[PDB]
């Protein structure tokens, strides 16, 4: 027997019988490192679709920039909520920026142990949210 | 005399169109061991011998008793339990895992991956083999420290998500540090075509840094790091 | 055995390095020059991000193919308007400046 | 019986057990070119030989220039001249040949200035033939070496086209008119019954620790096949020898390693003294297993106790540099912080004598051939082999000597291979078995898994493991022997009215724990009887009553003036012991020690002395 043939003959074996999958998700202790992945994984997707959404508009709707930023101050001018919107576009990608950089220093072998890295998760935590509001007020 | 409470997972092949449930025991303390192990084997010898595990050692270097208690992936024999009685400690069995019966998951699939990989010395001549000791230098023997104590209990590679959703074309943390080991062993020749094996999308590269797998092992070992360590490695080598 | 896999691994690298480079590039030195450098990069490392999600996701050869060429066609598309928003109109670097001094 | 599915396979050697033994001998005939099937109930990772700690001894002279004459002088010093020296001969002049074999394998052993394997000084052995100090010649991984051993011996058999059936208890020999052909085997994994025929067969299921209350063994190490040629009507030899190795955790029974001894780990008493100096002169605290055992379960009952309820011994690593003890003990270093729940650098490890090693089991020659005893002679039963811990070429003899059984696995497993190799070839024809073969083991185990009694298996096996451990310990006395010998035999009557409760076929541990049970009965009966009937104090078997050396001739006093014993009066021979399963009675007799060597130009055969390290 090969090691090719030993996995053919795993799930030949498995998937043709009534054996249950082991509960994962529902019952694995969450932890800031799982958590953290999820959250670049999100802020990912979401900022590829607001760029195709940007992209996408300025092909497919009439109208310049010009007109469409005329066309924004359409409800009041948002007392304070033009910086919550501000805000929800800033932070999930400031999330990603300083997140990417803790990959790329893992990329090159450094903070790859647990002290490290429940610290340096902290360091990335911390600096969304100063970026974020720092950026915001401008 | 204190009462712990176990929830404990349980399926029966046998029993006619079974549905998986849990099911809880009652075990006093005092006349109990320490660890998580003893109080499944105590349940075994007296409350229900129905209950089925893997176990060897008590001792925790064999890796047989390797499961998911209130969470993370450890060895039962290691792994002490929570005097806090106000707890209901729920075990269950390895994540994402098909299961025989009760606690006892299919690790073929883990032992398959752990054979493609070749887990033994490669020399380009083996006609002086049997007669000669190699020599490796005490500098390049530390360097095995850290991946030669792999006992493949199968926590890390259980404890990524990454092996959960593609668990037949991802070697897993566990596999993917014994192709390392057999990397830099000073005494195989065959480090270049070993990284040359991991040139497809999913063996290696579905390795997304979650970190998981440092974090649940038993032994204290860093698999994560081994595996950022071969992806530099296959960055910089040539022909 | 050509290494296509570890390429296209620091290919990654490469574009997050320079993404991350082209942001203060653009805040110090917004021009036309920069508008179409910081779009390049943008929807590369975007384009690559998201095969990495659907290699992960989507499983078995049946889907798998469409959702390939599915994203390819949004990536060139996207692409594609960045560059008439950088010719034609205001430009990236200072659509942003306007949006933000609101 | 029409409810069992029979399927069966054909091939040309079956290997039974996957340790380090079984591992050597199942790759090592598919490396001669033999289509070989290896049976083992665990997984080979999970099999006890990763808790092997010490190392493996090998006369390669790298810390000191070495000679591995000294090393067989040492052996047979050791056996307490109850080994059989032509065994002896062969193991230890093949001993640097394949420590060689295995760190080319890749075995990642520990290194010096030189390059070269670290060696390390170990309890019983010395230089120039017991005069030149103490002896460095143990190899070892840092404090995993069999852990080491097990896994690059593993990865090693995946090179070549050796069948393995993982997770299959392997229940009975398939014997037709005195020859092995193969066993038969019940698959844990679904529950079906398969009948692996072969032309020959390797026997090396380890040893049956499990049959006492306090042991360094694993919940497996149950002696199976020890059982199984038991019940082929085939004698088992000297399984009354139970080495009780000093170092072992009070708490759990876990084992840390003699490594710590010798490095220059110390043992303590209540009065601070350095006890090991007051009984061993010359060697110490790293003299025979049989003799620091000894101090120590004496230390205990004069009332010099270190404990809550003063019961055990202190070992002591706190002047040993801590930079020592990272490198060359991390293993024990780990395990003692678990266990015992105290650290290694700075405070003491509290250690007792324990069930450690079984150096009876199956009579074998030095080849690896099981024999049988008829008409008071030596006869080789066809198509059977036997090596490690299961086995019995008595190379350990009455007390083996530390970090020789990881050596005992590699060589033995390699001679079985290469007797087979010789004896026939591959493709030669495989004995057809019968079609009404093996259903009485069937048999056997369909009462176990219907089976519907008064006692439990859990409860049966603790009146086992209590009475074995109370009454032969260390010390025993006929009249205390004599009570536990009616007791066990009390107790394997008991094996009828036995209640069990999983009725499923997938994985049905509480019938395989019962299967085990019948299997340590078996190997209980034979050490208690083989044990009272021993009138002498011989390496770890020490009676109170009789602490007199029994040999031919009187080897404290000059030679051949002199009258020599007869056969049936002294005691230098090994105990052949058969039991009839039926009724569980026990019949024992004896056959000779082996004193020649395989060459007596190359290795001069050591007489019997005064044993005193
Ligand atoms: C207990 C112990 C022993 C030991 C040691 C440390 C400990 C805690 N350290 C040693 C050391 O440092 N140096 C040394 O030389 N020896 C040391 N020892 C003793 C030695 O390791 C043992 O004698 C050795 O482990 C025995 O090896 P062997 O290969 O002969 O036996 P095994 O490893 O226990 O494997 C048994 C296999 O048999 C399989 N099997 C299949 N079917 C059955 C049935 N039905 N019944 C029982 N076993 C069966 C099992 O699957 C197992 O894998
Ligand atoms: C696709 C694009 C879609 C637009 C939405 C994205 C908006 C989020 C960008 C956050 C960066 C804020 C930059 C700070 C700023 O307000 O620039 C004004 C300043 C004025 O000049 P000044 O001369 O410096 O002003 C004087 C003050 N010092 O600086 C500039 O000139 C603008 C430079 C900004 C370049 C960063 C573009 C990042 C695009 C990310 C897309 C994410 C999609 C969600
Ligand atoms: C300049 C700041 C940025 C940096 C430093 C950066 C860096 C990275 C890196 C290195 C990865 C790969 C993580 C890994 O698997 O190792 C990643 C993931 C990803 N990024 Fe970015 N990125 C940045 C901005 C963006 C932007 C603006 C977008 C939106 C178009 C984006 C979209 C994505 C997507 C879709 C992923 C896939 C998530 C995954 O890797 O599983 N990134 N980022
Ligand atoms: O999704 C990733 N982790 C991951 C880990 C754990 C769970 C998980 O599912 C989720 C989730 F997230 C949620 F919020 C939920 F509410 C939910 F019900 C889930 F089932 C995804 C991940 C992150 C980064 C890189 C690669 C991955 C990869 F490969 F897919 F594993
Ligand atoms: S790396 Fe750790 S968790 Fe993974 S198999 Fe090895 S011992 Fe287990
Ligand atoms: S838990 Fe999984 S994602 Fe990679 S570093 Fe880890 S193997
Ligand atoms: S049983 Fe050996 S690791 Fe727990």
């Amino acid at each position: 027997t090969t090691a090719k043939e030993e996995m053919e003959r795993f799930w030949n074996k498995n998937l043709g019988s009534n054996r249950p999958l082991s509960p994962h998700i529902t019952i694995y202790r969450w932890s800031l490192p799982m958590a953290m992945s999820i959250c670049h994984r999100g802020t990912g997707i979401a900022l590829s679709a607001g760029v195709s959404l940007f992209g996408l508009s300025a092909l497919l709707l009439p109208g310049n920039f010009e007109s469409h930023l005329e066309l924004v101050k359409s409800l009041c001018l948002g007392p304070t909520l033009i910086y919550t919107a501000k805000f929800g576009i800033v932070f999930p990608l400031m999330y990603h920026t300083w997140n990417g950089i803790r990959h790329l220093i893992w990329d090159l072998g450094k903070g790859l142990t647990i002290p490290q890295l429940t610290q340096s998760g902290v360091v990335v935590l911390i600096l969304t949210v100063l970026s974020s509001v720092g950026l915001a007020a401008m | 005399p204190r009462i712990k409470k176990f929830a404990i997972y349980r399926w029966d092949p046998d029993k006619t169109g079974d549905k998986p449930h849990m099911q809880t025991y009652e075990i006093d303390l005092n006349n109990c061991g320490p660890m998580v192990l003893d109080a499944l084997i105590k349940i075994k010898n007296e409350i229900d011998s129905t209950l089925t595990f893997r176990r060897s050692c008590r001792e925790g270097i064999c890796g047989s008793c390797a499961m998911n208690i209130n969470g993370g992936n450890t060895l039962a024999c290691t792994r002490r339990i929570d005097t806090n009685l106000d707890k209901v400690s729920k075990i269950y069995p390895l994540p994402h895992m098909y299961v025989i019966k009760d606690l006892v998951p299919d690790l073929s699939n883990f032992y398959a991956q752990y054979k493609s990989i070749e887990p033994y010395l490669k020399k380009k001549d083996e006609s002086q083999e049997g007669k000669q000791q190699y020599l490796q230098s005490i500098e390049e023997r530390e360097k095995l420290d850290g991946l030669y104590e792999c006992i493949l209990c199968a926590c890390c590679s259980t404890s990524c998500p990454s092996y959960w959703w593609n668990g037949d074309k991802y070697l897993g943390p566990a596999v993917l540090m014994q192709a390392y080991r057999w990397m830099i062993d000073s005494r195989d020749d065959f480090t270049e075509e070993r990284l040359a094996k991991l040139q497809d999308p999913f063996s290696l590269y579905r390795c997304h840094t979650i970190m998981n797998c440092t974090g649940t092992c038993p032994k204290g070992l860093n698999p994560g790091k081994a595996i950022a360590e071969i992806k530099k490695m296959m960055a910089t080598y040539k022909e | 055995s050509s290494k296509a896999a570890s390429l296209h691994w620091t290919g990654e690298r490469v574009v997050s390095v320079l993404l991350l480079g082209l942001l203060p590039a653009a805040y110090l030195n917004p021009c036309s020059a920069m508008d179409y450098s910081l779009a390049a990069a943008l929807t590369l490392h975007g384009h690559w991000g998201i095969g990495q999600v659907v290699t992960d996701y989507v499983r078995g050869d049946a889907l798998q193919k469409a959702a390939k060429a599915g994203l390819l066609a949004l990536s060139a598309f996207t692409f594609a308007g960045l560059c008439y928003f950088n010719y034609h109109d205001v430009g990236i670097c200072k659509a942003v400046a306007m949006l933000w001094k609101l | 019986s029409t409810q069992y599915p029979v399927v069966d396979h054909e091939f040309d050697a079956v290997v039974v057990g996957a340790g380090g033994a079984g591992l050597r001998a199942a790759f090592g005939l598919s490396e001669a070119g033999f289509n070989t099937a290896c049976v083992t109930k665990l997984f080979p990772t999970r099999s006890h030989t990763v808790a092997a700690q010490g190392g493996i001894n090998a006369a390669l002279g790298n810390m000191e220039e070495d000679n591995w004459r000294w090393h067989f002088y040492d052996t047979v010093k050791g056996s307490d001249w109850l080994g059989d020296q032509d065994a002896i001969h062969y193991m230890t002049e093949q001993a640097p040949a394949s420590v060689v074999e295995l760190e080319n394998y890749g075995m990642p052993f520990s290194r010096t200035e030189d390059g070269k394997i670290y060696q390390r000084a170990f309890g019983g052995q010395s230089l120039k033939f017991g005069k030149g100090g103490q002896a460095h010649r143990c190899c070892c991984v840092a404090d995993r070496t069999g852990h080491s051993l097990l896994h690059t011996l593993y990865g090693r058999s995946l090179r070549y086209d050796t069948s393995y059936f993982v997770e299959y208890f392997a229940l009975d020999l398939l014997m037709e008119n005195g020859e092995c052909r193969g066993v038969i085997a019940l698959c844990i994994e679904d529950g079906s019954i398969h009948r692996i025929r072969a032309r020959n067969t390797v026997v090396a299921t380890g040893g049956y620790g499990r049959t006492y209350f306090s042991c360094t063994s694993a919940h497996t190490s149950t002696g199976d096949g020890t059982a199984m040629v038991t019940r082929a009507g085939l004698p088992c030899q000297d399984l009354e020898f139970v080495q009780f190795h000093p170092t072992g955790i009070y708490g759990a029974g876990c084992l840390i390693t003699e490594g710590c001894r010798g490095e220059g780990g110390i043992l303590i008493n209540s009065q601070g003294e350095r006890f090991m100096e007051r009984y061993a002169p010359v060697a110490k605290d790293l003299a025979s297993r049989d003799v620091v055992s000894r101090s120590m379960t004496l230390e205990i009952r004069e009332g010099r106790g270190c404990g809550p309820e003063k019961d055990h011994v202190y070992l002591q690593l706190h002047h040993l540099p801590p930079e020592q003890l990272a490198v060359r003990l991390p293993g024990i270093s780990e395990t003692a912080m678990i266990f015992a729940g105290v650290d290694v650098t700075k405070e003491p490890i509290p250690v007792l004598p324990t069930v450690h090693y079984n150096m009876g089991g199956i009579p074998t020659n030095y080849k690896g051939q099981v024999l049988r005893h008829v008409n008071g002679q030596d006869q080789v039963v066809p198509g059977l082999y036997a090596c490690g811990e299961a086995a019995c070429a008595s190379v350990h003899g009455a007390n083996r000597l530390g970090a020789n059984s990881l050596l005992d696995l590699v060589v033995f497993g390699r001679a079985c291979a290469l007797s087979i190799a010789e004896s026939c070839r591959p493709g030669d024809k495989v004995p057809s078995i019968k079609p009404n073969a093996g259903e009485e083991s069937v048999m056997n185990l369909d009462k176990l898994r219907f089976a519907n009694g008064t006692i439990r298996t859990s409860e049966l096996r603790l009146s086992m493991q209590k009475s074995m451990q109370s009454h032969a310990a260390v010390f025993r006395v006929g009249s205390v022997l004599q009570e536990g010998c009616e007791k066990i035999l009390r107790l394997y009557g008991d094996l009828q009215h036995l209640k069990t409760f999983d009725r499923g076929m997938v994985w049905n541990t509480d019938l395989v724990e019962t299967l085990e049970l019948q299997n340590l009965m078996l190997c209980a009966l034979q050490t208690i009887y083989g044990a009272e009937a021993r009138k002498e104090s011989r390496g770890a078997h020490a009676r109170e009553d009789f602490k007199e050396r029994v040999d031919e001739y009187d080897y404290s006093k000059p030679i051949q003036g002199q009258q020599k014993k007869p056969f049936q009066e002294h005691w230098r021979k090994h105990t052949l012991s058969y039991v009839d399963v039926k009724t569980g009675k026990v019949s024992l007799e004896y056959r000779p020690v082996i004193d020649k060597t395989l060459n007596e130009a190359d290795c001069a055969t050591v007489p019997p002395a005064i044993r005193s390290y």
